[PDB]
């Protein structure tokens, strides 16, 4: 129920490089359908009027 | 032992009890008022002492309800009382409207107003008890303080005026105007009403006007039986060489500055002058301390803008006192949200949304005088940068909270009935830019978002904030107030309504002479102001967009 | 009136839209981000003078997460979104850790970046837009920012890499990783990971950086349309005669000290060296600053030490560049708790414990982007004792939550399955001694408490804090670094894993030059300092014993 | 690598060991203390160096309680352990008593002793291991404190005393009272008891005193293995000269400003003599600090008070050593309340509500040893009108809830049991001035207030706070001590009772000598003062109303 360790020198291991994995699986696409953007210029209704005094 | 003091007076049909002399003798006043079984006792403490160095008037006003009044037991995990509700804040702030500006210019010494309900009648409302009971503890406290105030709540049944109504009738009611004021003038007015007319309004304000008198004259006369000696305060005297040597420095040169008619350059020119007054007058004299000069600088700055406006020339902006800031109104801004607009008046923004649930989300309060089921949810968020400012977030003040009441109660009077729309709706208004009103944006932007949304709401609503700036008998009414401009205002008022009728008021009168006549000419160009930006709305939305729940 | 300016472009699969300059027009920038249907609205505001002396740069970013975003009123008591959440405030460190770097040095001005949730698409996730939204708000502000930055996350499904996964595509990956950012290198990296290699995790951090250019660039075609123009800026000029002389007094008697082995007497003599260094400028001239001269000697130090770091010297505390320091494990510390260990690691220790409970005990979140059921609670307590020093205790501070989060994530590859282990787990670490990494002291101090309360985890996980220091082509790799060597962090790098693969790897580059050869050979040898901190661990207990609860 | 010092001993029917020196090696010192698998992990940490203008000392004891420690995931929503609770302030309270007094006189460095319970056996109570640990990491971290301290915790079963009585074995006594201590002189007493005499609550206290021994032992053999070496710390110098020159100035002024009656009179001239020294003594020299003058005239005038007392002249207010304050007791203050009452004392005033409800509104508490049922609910609010100052309402400090408990304690003897009296009772104490005793008058509040609401309790309780002031082998013990004789006070003592007996007791002793005769005086006077305060009480009210709910 205990271990200890003094002070160690860990060395890198040996690297082997990987070798290069080949799939075939194809990521099936997003099915988005909406208006996406979020700012005001996807207003559906949009009214304005320059500084002016009631009629 | 102990010997009270007890004065008994009828207020409509209430009595009034005012008790003083026996409870908290360690403060400077301490009052139990008690109207008919509601019972609230008012602590005032004044620090006799003001801090070295004290620019503002710090004034503290706590309102505090305790559980135990309504003989109930609080329903939280630990069944005790914690950090004041919302309603408890509103309370608070409505108490502190009309006390803080009847303090005299100069005072600047800590002053406490502690209200704490002790005991609660269901039919009858403890805020204008509270009310009464600061006024009279502040009246018998000896701190300089500007006459008496009363507190009256008005209601319109059956086409009459009704004083102080109870819950059953404020059920049947058209209208709940909180009406403060001294003796002389009004000072305070919030109210709430299902689209009345302007007159109604104002006999509505008239009315409790005509009726606090008797709440005046009784503390009055406690005070005379009971009260302590007036404190021996006297205002710090004004540098008058100082004054004059600035305003001859920079008055004509600033007067003349503020004939240019281009924002940057103008202020641009201002901050020069500023600049140069301080260093000709810092290098005559070190021991000028420069802040106190800026703040000649600014009085002198805002006393020349108000002797603009009262002449008759442009505004601050270049507008007149009854134009209107540019308006742009969108709806369907988010993609994913039930409905969603975006308010722009001049350099005011909101971006306001509204949501729909189910009967499960509709709010439970806890409240004294009853259990309440809220189904229409209003929440305000004022963020830093809508001022262009750095600050912390996500911590409303009491300003954000009363502006969202005031947002909520003149938006709530067009809300549909539970039987044809059996739905939750909540309205979140983030606030995107400020630079005047931006509750009244805030419920134009609510209700083009409920209309969005597809809520069948009665009507569309619009808020206008209008000022006054009085000098004799002369004034000027100002249309879509900026933020610049709060210096100006002798009257401040706030105007929420339909085409019909208004949906909300709120005023806050801080000067004696505005008369009858003076509010009908305000209301009147408010009026106009308001249909304009209605029909300037109703040019996007004209109809409920249907929508899904 | 309002005229925004549009940019809309293809992010892999998604169409990413950033709108300005109608929206929150008084902040320094404001930008609208919509990636398909979540949208974000991002704002920063600079402030233009810097606090009279000051010394760090406070920069402030607040995530916040709207529910009506969701279409859904919040469930909390009051029916407000309140103080944020865990998830908010990692977001918001997500956020803040990339482009901290990229002020200038000597740039202190206060800046706040606050990014609103306005809208979610349940399958596209909102931080990616926010880090897009605050790259975008950062460049247009004119405020210097050393280049936009790109956010991209990476999964990895069927051996192939993934560009920002969906939440159902997240189920079936292997990977989660956030890759931040600039066009030349790599910023920060944060993932988790089902035992990946070093080589599948470098790949991600590749085609990630690879992804991030289209962001980058049409940023930087926004910013040519539609942004401000960049202040002037410029750093405080730097006292050159001050360095030099206090370099030429007391540089090579800082050297000197270096090379003693001891630490106290080299901390007695540096401090003797500080004050003398002191009196010395004192009496030379009264004028000079203390803090100032405190600072300069304090950079030299620093300078002092990454110059032997960089030339093959052994570190402050004589450990050669790949020695790990000694390790101490206990299990079983405390008598009536389901699972406990105390982990060593020279002067960084933690006690960490597990308790198993009932599927009853799981958290529920209602997140805004779903209700997700936890069902593995990993807490982290820092408390000031561990760095041997008094304040508050039990407030969480945002870069404790962090370390939690990292903690967990490197934890969670190994935990057993629903069907296997049926139990809720809360895992517990408490950081009785911090002098280096705790946040990895946590992870091995888990995975010794799991076993030891019977958790059938998968293998054991240790993980290792490393460091990176780079001048010119010369680098070094530094094992297990201290508290004190946080300035020789040119690459801070912290990897946590089992025998076979990284579970958890989390990387913050401040330096430009970084290749990916660089990159292999710092997570190889973090690689050989996780086996022995591994084989250590597994000295002491094995495998899981059988207990249950 | 670790080497831990363990210490294992005796004590009553439980094995303590106390393990120090393997975790939070960074801390001042550290120890794990363990009492039949209850284990508390007490860490001290002190700065070697006090800031400058240090006038108190800056103590902080933190208590926290871990959900882990008894084996449950936490049940609160974030399934962490939030804020403390009431009753981790209030052992955290308990530890601070008796070890604020140890440390010498004029030491301000900051000290902060944090007690985190890591394992709980539901029947060892884990404050006394808290206050073992404490006292344990104090004598081991080498700060200048004088002496170890051991505690115990007595009960009264079979008309015996039992020695730390188990969970299960408290539920029979009539006693719970908790001794800390040193070797030579008993510190802190805090004990609830079901209406025992005087004779039987000083045994307790002489008993745990005497048995708690073997701690002091113990913990002194283990500072003698492995304690630190002791602070070289000395007390800053008294400015010799500066006392006596004041003293010659205005010691004789003052102790004749004493002897006139009047208390608005003598405060005039008492600020007349201040005035005047501290003038004359700033002119002659200007070197001379404000402050420091200011604190030596307090402190002659603390001496001069103190001389007259112990001389047997007249107390400040003009009243004899046994000598109670005037007496007001007031019924049904309130109308909605079930049930009120107003008790003043002198110038301490508590107003007192009690309401009643049904089993629903019972508090469930989740403590550590076991889900706990709450049916008697007492609140005590403290606001700042109380003693004539402005301030935060709202906010219960340490002393506010230790005060409520005491109260609690002190009312708790003679509530009704279940069977007879089957609904959840709530009291709240406001105390509305505060010259005295605010939690006495609170006793004696809810006693009227439980009889006015109709609850069939067993007896009237009042309580009294007592002082004593000792030189040498004189001392005077002080009747209802007031809130300008804190000074006067080498013994502080609040006993609560009824007619036949004392229902809480707490004891705060500041000096050596107070043998067992001195406590028998003391407590003899002290039940007179009760019986008194009694008597007048019985007058307006004798028995419950009929008034159930």
């Amino acid at each position: 129920n205990h271990a200890t360790a003094p002070m160690t020198r860990a060395p890198a291991p040996e690297y082997v490089p990987e070798a290069p994995r080949h799939s075939d699986w194809q990521r099936p696409t997003f099915a988005f359908e909406g208006k996406g953007a979020a700012g005001g210029h996807t207003a559906t209704h949009h009214a304005s009027a320059a500084p002016a005094r009631p009629q | 032992m102990l010997n009270p003091i007890v004065r008994k007076f009828q207020y409509g049909q209430h009595t009034v009890t005012l008790e003083t002399g026996m409870m908290a003798r360690q403060a400077t006043a301490a009052v139990m008022v008690s109207m008919d079984d509601t019972a609230v006792f008012v602590t005032v403490v004044g620090q006799k002492k003001a801090k070295p160095g004290q620019d503002f008037f710090p004034l503290t006003v706590n309102y505090q309800e305790r559980t135990y009044a309504a003989g109930r037991i609080p329903g939280s995990f630990f069944r005790r009382e914690g950090r004041p509700s919302e309603g408890e804040t509103l309370i608070a702030r409505l108490i502190d409207r009309p006390i803080r500006p009847l303090f005299p210019e100069g005072f600047v010494n800590e002053v406490q107003v502690i209200a704490t309900v002790v005991s609660v009648n269901p039919q009858v409302n403890p805020d204008i008890v509270a009310m009464i009971g600061a006024s009279a503890a502040l009246s018998l406290s000896g701190i300089p303080f500007n006459g008496p105030i009363g507190a009256a709540r008005v209601g319109y049944i059956n086409d009459q005026y009704v004083l102080n109504p109870t819950q059953d009738e404020l059920k049947e009611s058209k209208l709940d105007l909180v009406v403060a004021g001294t003796e002389a003038a009004v000072l305070m007015v919030e109210s709430e009403a299902q689209l009345l007319s302007e007159d109604q309004m104002l006999g509505a304000v008239v009315f409790g006007h005509e009726q606090q008198q008797v709440v005046i004259q009784n503390i009055n006369e406690l005070v005379k039986e009971a009260g302590k000696p007036r404190w021996d305060w006297q205002p710090e005297p004004v540098n008058e060489a100082l004054n004059a040597r600035v305003a001859a420095l920079a008055e004509a040169r600033l007067s003349d500055a503020y004939r240019i008619t281009d924002k940057q350059e103008r202020y641009a020119q201002v901050d020069v002058i500023k600049s140069e007054t301080i260093a000709t007058l810092l290098a005559e004299d070190e021991t000028l301390d420069e802040n106190e000069l800026g703040e000649i600088l600014h009085a002198i700055e805002k006393n020349v803008v108000r002797s603009r406006v009262l002449a008759g020339e442009p505004r601050i902006d270049g507008r007149e006192k009854d134009m209107i800031r540019g308006l742009d109104v969108r709806t369907g801004v988010l993609p994913r949200t039930h409905g969603s607009a975006l308010f722009t008046r001049g350099e005011t923004q909101a971006l306001v949304t509204a949501t729909l649930g189910t009967a499960r989300d509709a709010q439970v309060l806890d409240e004294l005088m009853g259990e309440r089921t809220d189904t229409f949810l209003f929440h305000y968020n004022f963020p830093p940068y809508s001022v262009g400012e750095t600050g912390m977030v996500g911590s409303p003040k009491r300003r954000e909270i009363g502006h969202g009441r005031l947002a909520k109660r003149g938006v709530l009077a067009v809300m549909p009935d539970m039987d044809k729309f059996p739905y939750t709706v909540r309205v979140v208004s983030e606030i995107t830019e400020s630079n005047g009103s931006s509750s009244m944006a805030s419920v134009c932007g609510a209700s083009l978002a409920l209309m969005d949304a597809g809520v069948p709401i009665k009507a569309a609503v619009a808020g206008i904030a209008m000022g006054l700036v009085k000098e004799g008998d002369n004034y000027v009414v100002l249309s879509d107030i900026l933020g610049d401009e709060d210096h100006l205002g002798d009257m401040d008022f706030k105007v929420a309504g339909s085409r019909d009728g208004i949906s909300a008021l709120q005023m806050d009168i801080k000067i004696e002479g505005i008369t009858k006549e003076i509010m009908q000419v305000a209301l009147n160009q408010a009026k106009g102001a308001r249909l304009h930006i209605l029909g300037v709305m109703e040019q996007a939305i004209n109809a409920p967009r249907g929508d899904i729940s």
